[PDB]
């Protein structure tokens, strides 16, 4: 499922934020599929991110 | 698990 580009888009949020693809996702779904905002997304709540999304990132 | 947010929303 999902769009090559909102695919594409999860490995650069999976490899940006690294917070874990399927929570990456989360992100990408939870950042309107904007990228800057999910970048910032990561970046942004982490706070309650578990140590399971977050990845050593 | 789920119900977790990112990007202030």
């Amino acid at each position: 499922r999902l769009n090559p580009v909102q695919l594409e888009l999860l490995n650069k949020l999976h490899l940006e934020t690294k917070l874990n693809a399927e929570y990456t996702f989360m992100l990408a779904e939870q950042s309107n599929w904007n990228y800057e905002v999910a970048i910032k997304g990561f970046q942004s709540s982490m706070n309650g991110i578990p140590r399971e999304a977050f990845v050593q990132f | 698990d789920s119900g977790f947010s990112f990007g202030s929303k």
